[PDB]
């Protein structure tokens, strides 16, 4: 009885991998991303790097890599997922549909065999002969590359190598090589194989098998003229081709591990190494002219560039243009200057992009307070390791707040024509106008001569010619910038009113009910072209100009009264061009013509709250794709705005809302304030790059955040976090961290950089003694590298580091909690570390440490020594309950400010995760699935109720309700366990069935309760999840009724949703452990609902088919019957 | 899930006759590796621990069956 | 990779799946290296127990025993209760394999004719079909619609709903003599290994003889269906190339775990073992040697790793003192 | 409730060392234990014919441990008790011996015991489920007594000896004045094929003619 429903809140922000070639035409150069569940185009600028399409997978992007096969326009894409979904995709446009179609697809999944361990290693031929796969061990798979593969068969070579570390196809021969670094009891070595297509067999093979050092970790395929393979895996680069060696031992490299490289220069010459440590290195492979003709290489070149963010992955993109693709931290994108630095650092910073991945530990707070739920991460690791504070909306950074009542416009203006910054403010009133001088950071009033003031505004500011418009009740007014005088006054024939205006830099357009009048902008005067006589009155009407540089608006919109009709117009014509017929009574209040990415569209807003957003055709004027949103509650005003070269929509309502466009999808991302009545951008001297907002009472100047659904404010720590916690009344958090320090000579150890822990304000090291020690050592190392774990204590808006306490050595802090115990009123910040030996497989100790952040200080309050690790601890009432390796402590706290054991629970292998609900606890194995406790509070122990058998390695629990429990399996699942409390036997009553399972894709490390949403009141239930791509998701429960709604939906909607690769979202979201392969039940992809509202008209009609819902009383559904209850989906995160 | 089938199959059946006629069956099957001397000799020790019982009989059909068993898997 | 569980668990969430290298292959070193004894089952009114084989219910809601006997008890696993008895055989229950599905079930015995059976497990408990003179009957591995019977160093196949011999895999000149020779089914149903010949079941002819070093030991194919593991010698099914020889695998009843991870030696000559083995599949590297201080009988696991039943002669192997329990394992 | 043709005669017996402490360790166990067969039960042998009269004599062992079983016969079992392993041996000749010969449906010989055939085991009261229990106690003292008086007082007598046990009790008895029968024991645990196949019991009838006594009705039952 238990139905959920799960929507990612933010997509995965870590880079799987990375790709350069000619992927949509043959003279871009493209770059491509990998970021998990999601495939990202890219292509490379002079001016950076432009987006192109997102598209998402249904599956993990296992293998990505372009390659060029005889016979092709452009590189073609071959992309497998870790479910074995292998595909080929073509990218490929109709101008402005982009649409990546499957070219074949396939899973290539052997029916019999386990995985190697090690990963799937996709390789392609230089030749395109074949797909080199290594999926599963002792086997390699061949996917042959001719024509009539559509349904992407293979075959496998029995490899009787085995634990293969690399391979790569070799360049340089007819016969299609691979060599490759293997792994056998003698050691690691280099060995050559051919791939015979037509036998399906192997064959020896260029050179005889050489010995590389056991540390090989990378074989680079050198292209001609140099031919041969580079070995890389410090402290050596060997190069082998037949009969010459050469073996260059660089001093440097002897540092770190190198994990990625690029090819800088095609003929094989210039290289990037990239390690662990985000050093950036130069291969430099010498050209040796040798002799008659041949081509050999004289010696190998090791140079340092400087430092990158942990690099997963380098590409190289021309003009010592490289993107640092980090997994790890930060993307960013890095500049190799000609000419070294003062530092001697040719690396030079360029741009850098979020990376939430991995999110180690969450949180849910009110910083700013009231209703407004934030979250706060442990993201990153090592240098790269960060806090990141994800906040709902877009807010607004005040500089002026004025006192102005009943604003009913706002306008900038230019006084002085001779500056580019904003002097002038324009306020309309109810049968007024005043003006706002701006003399720098101060504004007072002022009055600009020719304008009138004893009447409204229906618009203001500078036009062309050197000269400024104002529109009134009465007439339009045309003033000169030198001197200040009336220059030209637009009179109605018959003294009638003005009712609506609108405006641009050279055309006039207004209107009196029925009357359309068109004036244009010359030199001093208001030169009247046109006029029209509709049905009705006219409710609103909008001439910007789009495209190109001409300054003038070819066309007119149009909103008409009783019929409520979104017309279009064309200039000066006054021709009915397009008639959107939106019917109801409700009348439309404002619209605006405006161009996001590159493409045009059309806006409208009604007296409902509810806009509509139509495509506006480029010279021809029709509207296409016609599309709901509903708002606020009272009518909206809209607003065009520059935010960093970008022109967005600020839609004012009850809801005020910014327009944008992602992906060339409009999007709807909310605004950090009440309610906005009317704006106005403002470029001043003082208040430069802001803008002026006003609603009911008070007018606003200020700058927008950057515009985004949610913003991330990051706090660089240059160390790994791990666990995050808050202390509400210090006003605090409390983070855990780890920094790596190397054994020296002198002493023990020396630190690389300096990280959060070192420089912070207050500093603390751990006194304590317990573990003797050694009895028991402790070996010591002697170039070894060691970390150090350490408590910090950031404060809640400076996040400066106020305290940092360094735990023991060899010492690791794994859990913390933040809270009031037993009968004592202080609040305390409570740690459990283990006693980390490299030596041993297993800590035997470990330690429970109680702190209290009083004053400026971090003191050590109690400590309690353990025989394990403690992997978890709660809040259990007054209680503090702990998870040591195999066991499960109910811990009471004392009067005499200690820790006491209460009650112990055993039947877990290793129990790493731990939730509370009263009286239930859910104990969270490494490989046994889960298991439900109760403490009996009469009895004075836990009673185990039931118990989940299951071989389920476990990544994160959660408790959704007494009777329901979610839990997070490292194969990627979701799934939820229900008690039947109920049941005729004892049997079936102590058993937890598996009632809902779901395979996420994602590796989900923390799970808490809450949300996102302003919250003060269609679904009942609120579960956040962190994963380790820096996906952000929620959890929610749904009703029987509604399941069976949804679910018939899902159904519905897989039918008419086409996927990338042609993979089946039944399979891909389909529960997968090594052993079951279940159809995923009682979880609805909330991801796929929300989809319905992104997807074409005729094929939502498609969707309602023949749709009956229960809501024993048969209601008939509609297209807008369902864009409503979806559209209470969306707000839920 | 779950349930156990219904016992439809070689029932006893009268037993005492059935009992009395696999003791003989297995009596002679022993004999076939075991030295018959040290097979009565268990039979006795049997009957003085069991008595002229039927709980002694299947208690030498178990004694004797298990020894196979042992022979059997070496 | 980290070899501290601790630490390897911290890079887990940095650096998934696993930590670092070699997984997963330290998660199952210690995982499998590990054995809590949870539960006994004793045979019914008997003052004695004689069991003699062990095998859960398909869907493994009970543990079935075989008694000496001849008999068959079905023990509900969580309630420990003996849901019911069935009479088999008239000698000492040597094997037991459910169909997977649960709808049949295959019986060996020590000297009774039939000494092999297919009985009804759904609702009526039925004999389907006999076959008399073959000592040891196993399933076909695929989708079970065969049994594969031996008789020594002949091999024997049957069909689930005739119950009549199809091929009787045979050759007196490559035969090894192997004492306890069993014929297996390959993991894609295709090949035969039977008395150390190697076979092809459409063609009826043989493929390999796999050279004598052991005696007793017949050997099992990995379920990779790549390498052949007869006693040590590790081989290659296609290649017949020697790959590892693994010492510690000498004279082992050897059975894979469902995910076909960990391999479960047992060690056999009082007889058989008192301790019993695991590697790690992937790299045939010992993982425990672990000694139930018991001498074992037999030994099996279920599905879900959770569970590993073993019947332990409670006293002394004197013809009279021999009291075989069921005990009961988690990991 | 000893019978007295019998009591008259072997009184002797009481009175011995050996009897009183088998008496008082009798009496000592059944103040602990239960013991077979109650007190008027245990002498059923002798209150069933007259020592004179006893044509027929068959040694047994140990009495039946079961309750409402042991009655005073050797062999012999109360109805409704199924009879012992044994019995339904000994039944089993029967039918492959005597002509008009049914299998009587029940264990309880009092039938031959009326007839003149003594049903006399070795051991005389036995502990509930204890096998042996009294063993070595007395009880053999007194029967080979009992056995040593038909030796030395009768004549003309058919002992039929079954087992090593009961072999092993008439070695004292000649072959020469009376009839000893010997083989194997009954008991379907022997390995020694004996019993089954000996004619015993023709055998009695063939010898009761040439002594001219009357023949035994081995049907009636």
């Amino acid at each position: 009885m238990s139905y959920n429903y799960v929507v990612t809140a933010q997509k995965p922000t870590a880079v799987n991998g990375c790709v350069t070639g000619h992927f949509t035409s043959a003279e871009d150069l493209n770059l491509l991303i990998a970021k998990n569940t999601r495939l990202e185009i890219y292509v490379v600028t002079a001016e950076g790097l432009r987006p192109v399409k997102e598209v998402g997978m249904y599956g993990k992007i296992a293998v990505m890599e372009l390659f060029r096969p005889k016979g092709e326009s452009k590189d073609l894409l071959f992309i497998l997922t870790a479910k074995y979904n292998a595909c080929i995709l073509e990218y490929k446009q109709s101008g402005e549909s982009i649409d990546i179609i499957t070219r074949a697809h396939g899973n290539v999944q052997d029916r019999i065999g386990r995985p190697s361990e090690t990963g799937i290693i996709g390789i392609i031929d230089p030749e395109c002969r074949m797909i080199g796969l290594r999926l599963y061990d002792g086997l390699f798979k061949v996917i042959p590359l001719d024509r009539d593969n559509k349904e992407l068969k293979a075959f496998n070579i029995r490899l009787e190598e085995l634990h293969v570390i690399d391979v790569k196809f070799l360049y340089g021969c007819q016969a299609p090589t691979i060599c490759f670094v293997y792994q056998d009891p003698q050691g690691r070595h280099v060995k050559t194989y051919e791939v015979s297509l037509r036998e399906k067999e192997f064959n020896k093979g260029p050179w005889k098998q050489e010995n590389v050092e056991a540390e090989a970790s990378m074989v680079i395929a050198v292209p001609e003229p140099f031919g041969g393979a580079i070995i890389i895996g410090q402290e050596s680069i060997t190069y082998h081709n037949g009969d010459k060696y050469l073996a260059i031992a660089p001093p440097i490299i002897k540092q770190s591990t190198i994990v990625c490289h690029n090819r800088v220069d095609p003929n094989g010459s210039r290289y990037l190494l990239g390690d662990m440590e985000g050093r950036l290195f130069m291969l430099l492979l010498e050209k040796e002219e040798q002799m008659d003709g041949t081509v050999t290489l004289k010696d190998l070149r090791v140079e340092l560039l400087g430092e990158t963010s942990i690099a997963e992955c380098l590409t190289y993109l021309d003009n010592g243009v490289v993107f640092v693709g980090s997994r790890l931290g930060d993307s960013q994108l890095v500049k190799l200057n000609v000419d070294s630095n003062e530092q001697g650092s040719y690396v030079v910073a360029m741009e850098t992009f979020t990376n939430l991945g991995p999110i180690v530990d969450m949180c849910v707070v009110d910083l700013e307070r009231q209703g407004q739920g934030q979250l706060v991460t442990c993201s990153g690791a090592f240098k790269e390791g960060s806090l990141r504070i994800i906040r709902n909306g877009i807010g607004i950074h005040e500089h002026a707040s004025i006192d102005l009542p009943g604003i009913k416009g706002l306008w900038p203006l230019r006084s002085d024509p001779n500056r580019e910054t904003d002097d002038t403010l324009v306020l309309s009133f109810v049968g007024q106008t005043r003006v706002l001088m701006l003399n720098g950071e101060e504004v007072e009033e002022t009055e600009l001569m020719g304008f009138v003031d004893d009447q409204q505004t229906f618009f203001c500011g500078n036009v062309a010619h050197q000269q400024l418009i104002q529109i009134t009740s009465a007439s339009v007014r045309l003033v000169s910038q030198e001197p200040k005088a009336l220059v030209s006054e637009w009179k109605e024939p018959q003294a009638k009113n003005i009712s609506v205006a609108s405006c641009n830099s050279s055309q006039v357009v207004v209107a009196v009910g029925r009357a359309l009048y068109y004036l244009q902008i010359h030199p001093q005067e208001l030169r009247q072209i046109s006029h029209t006589e509709m049905e009705h009155e006219v409710a609103c009407l909008d001439i910007t100009p789009l495209g190109d540089s001409n300054g003038l608006s070819p066309l007119c919109a149009i909103g008409l009264w009783t019929d409520i009709s979104a017309r279009i117009l064309k200039l000066p014509s006054f021709e009915l061009l397009h008639k959107e017929m939106l019917g109801g009574e409700i009348i439309p209040r404002s619209i605006l013509m405006t161009t996001f990415e590159s493409s045009h569209y059309l806006l409208c807003a009604l007296g409902d709250g509810a806009l509509f957003y139509f495509g506006l055709n480029i010279e021809t004027g029709l509207l296409s794709d016609r599309k709901k949103v509903t708002l606020g509650t009272q009518p909206t005003v809209l607003r065009t705005f520059r935010s960093l070269s970008t022109t967005n929509v600020f839609a004012c309502s009850d809801r005020p809302t910014v327009i944008y466009s992602s992906n060339h999808k409009l999007v709807f991302s909310n605004v950090n304030l009440k309610e906005v009545n009317y704006m106005c951008p403002l470029n001043s001297d003082g208040y430069p790059d802001s803008l002026a907002l006003a609603n009911n009472s008070t007018l606003t100047i200020g700058t927008i955040d950057e515009i985004q659904k949610l913003h991330i404010r990051t706090v660089p720590l240059y160390e790994s976090p791990r666990k995050i916690c808050y202390q509400e009344v210090s006003q605090c958090f409390g983070v855990l961290s780890s920094r790596i320090e190397v054994q020296d000579t002198s002493g023990g150890t020396t630190a690389l950089r300096p990280s959060a822990s070192t420089q912070a304000l207050s500093s603390s090291v751990s006194s304590s003694k317990l573990f003797s020690s050694s009895t028991a050592p402790h070996e010591t190392s002697f170039g070894e590298e060691v970390e150090v774990h350490n408590l910090l204590i950031i404060d809640q808006h400076t996040f400066e580091v106020l305290h940092a306490h360094q735990f023991l050595q060899n010492e690791y802090a794994l859990s913390l909690v933040s809270c009031k115990l037993g009968k004592d009123p202080n609040t305390y910040f409570i740690v459990g570390t283990a006693m980390v030996y490299p030596e041993e497989a297993e800590p035997k100790q470990g330690r429970i440490v109680v702190f209290q952040y009083s004053d400026g200080k971090l003191q050590t309050v109690a400590e309690k020594e353990v025989k394990g690790a403690v992997y978890s601890m709660v809040e259990f009432n007054g209680k503090l309950l702990a998870s040591i390796n195999s066991t499960v402590r109910l811990y009471e706290w004392t009067t005499e400010k200690e820790l006491r054991t209460e009650c112990n629970h055993y039947n877990n292998i290793m129990a790493l995760y731990l939730k509370t609900k009263g009286d239930f606890i859910l104990v969270g194995d490494l490989m046994r699935s889960v298991l439900l406790l109760a403490y009996k509070p009469m009895e004075g122990n836990f009673e185990e109720i039931a118990r989940d058998f299951n071989p389920n390695w476990m990544s994160a629990v959660e408790i959704l309700d007494d009777d329901n429990f979610l839990g997070a399996e490292n194969a990627f699942n979701l799934f939820v366990c229900q008690k039947d409390s109920a049941a005729t036997t004892d049997e079936e009553r102590q058993h937890l069935q598996e009632v809902g399972l779901f395979h996420l894709g994602e590796f989900v490390n923390v799970f808490c309760h809450g949300s996102l949403v302003m919250q003060n009141l269609p679904t009942q239930g609120s579960v956040l999840f962190g994963t380790v791509n820096g996906m952000i998701g929620l959890v929610t429960s749904l009703s029987e009724s509604w399941y069976n709604l949804l679910l018939d939906m899902q159904n519905r909607l897989n039918k008419v949703i086409k996927s990338v690769g042609k993979i089946e979202h039944s399979f891909w979201r389909s529960f997968h452990t090594e052993r079951k392969t279940e159809p995923a039940t009682g979880f609805i992809d909330g991801d796929l609902i929300e989809s319905f509202l992104d997807i074409s008209r005729p094929k939502m009609q498609e969707v309602v088919a023949n749709l009956q819902y229960d809501d024993g009383m048969k209601r008939e559904a509609t297209a807008d019957d369902l864009i409503k209850v979806v559209e209470e989906l969306t707000r839920i995160h | 899930m779950e349930q156990a089938p219904e016992d439809q199959g070689p029932q006893r059946e009268p037993y005492n006759e059935w009992t009395l006629e696999l003791l003989e069956e297995l009596k002679s099957e022993a004999v076939r590796h075991f030295p018959r001397i040290w097979l009565h000799n268990l039979g006795q020790h049997i009957y003085e621990t069991y008595g002229d019982t039927w709980a002694g009989v299947e208690a030498i059909i178990r004694i004797l069956q298990q020894l196979l068993f042992i022979h059997f898997r070496i | 990779a980290p070899i501290n569980f601790t630490s390897r668990l911290n890079r887990r969430a940095s650096f998934p799946k696993y930590g670092g290298v070699d997984g997963g292959c330290f998660d199952r070193h210690l995982i499998f290296s590990r054995f809590r004894p949870i539960s006994v089952f004793r045979e019914a009114n008997e003052d004695e127990s004689g069991f003699t084989c062990c095998a859960f219910s398909a869907r493994e809601r009970f543990l079935m025993l075989g008694t000496c006997t001849g008999q068959l008890k079905l023990y509900n696993v969580f309630s420990g209760q003996e849901e019911a008895s069935y009479n088999c055989h008239n000698s000492a229950i040597t094997h037991l394999e459910p169909s997977r599905d649960g709808s049949l079930l295959l019986t060996s015995a020590t000297w009774s004719q039939p000494l092999s059976a297919l009985w009804g497990m759904k609702s009526v408990f039925d004999m389907k079909h006999s076959f008399t003179e073959d000592h040891y009957v196993e399933f076909s591995k695929h989708s079970q619609d065969r049994v594969i019977g031996t008789k020594g160093d002949i091999a024997h196949i049957y069909d689930i709903q005739t119950g009549n011999k199809l091929l009787t895999l045979f050759n007196p000149d490559l035969a090894n003599n192997y004492k306890r020779n069993c014929a297996t089914f390959n993991p894609t149903d295709d090949l035969v290994l039977n008395d150390g010949v190697l076979w092809d079941v459409r063609s009826a002819q043989a493929i390999h003889k796999f050279d004598k070093f052991n005696m007793n030991i017949s050997g099992v194919f990995h379920p990779n269906g790549l390498e052949v593991i007869i006693n040590t010698e590790i081989w290659d099914l296609r290649t017949f190339h020697l790959l590892h020889t693994v010492p510690a695998l000498d004279q082992c009843r050897v059975v894979f775990n469902h995910t076909g991870t960990v391999m479960y030696g047992a060690m056999l000559q009082s007889p058989f073992g008192s301790s019993f083995r695991t590697f790690n599949a992937t790299d045939y590297k010992p993982i425990a040697t672990i000694d139930v201080k018991r001498n074992i009988f037999d030994l099996c696991t279920d599905t879900k790793d959770c569970y590993l039943a073993v019947i332990e002669n409670q006293g002394s192997m004197d013809a009279l003192n021999m009291d075989t329990v069921c005990r009961l394992y988690e990991v | 409730f000893f019978g007295e043709s019998w009591k008259k005669h072997l009184s002797g017996e009481f009175g011995k060392p050996y009897f009183i402490k088998l008496m008082g360790f009798v009496a000592e166990e059944r103040k602990h234990y239960t013991v077979y067969p109650p007190p008027h039960q245990v002498f059923t042998w002798t209150q069933m014919c007259d020592i004179k009269d006893v044509k027929v004599v068959i040694l047994g062992q140990d009495p039946y441990h079961g309750p409402n079983q042991a009655h005073g016969l050797c062999f012999s079992v109360q109805r409704p008790v199924p009879p012992p392993p044994s019995l339904e041996n000994i039944y089993k000749e029967l039918s492959t011996d005597i002509e008009d010969f049914v299998h009587p449906g029940h264990g309880d010989l009092s039938g031959w015991a009326k007839q003149g055939v003594l049903l006399l085991n070795a051991v005389l009261t036995v502990r509930a489920h204890q096998a042996n229990s009294h063993k070595e106690r007395g009880w053999e003292q007194f029967t080979d007594a009992v056995v040593s008086w038909l030796n030395q007082n009768s004549n003309g007598l058919v002992f039929l000896l079954w087992g090593s046990y009961a072999q092993k009790k008439g070695s004292a008895i000649d072959r020469k004045r009376h009839h000893v029968l010997q083989t194997a024991h009954p008991s379907p645990l022997s390995v020694y094929r004996g019993f089954f196949g000996c004619r015993h019991f023709s055998k009695t009838n063939e010898l009761l003619q040439k002594s001219g006594k009357k023949p035994i009705d081995w049907k009636e039952l």
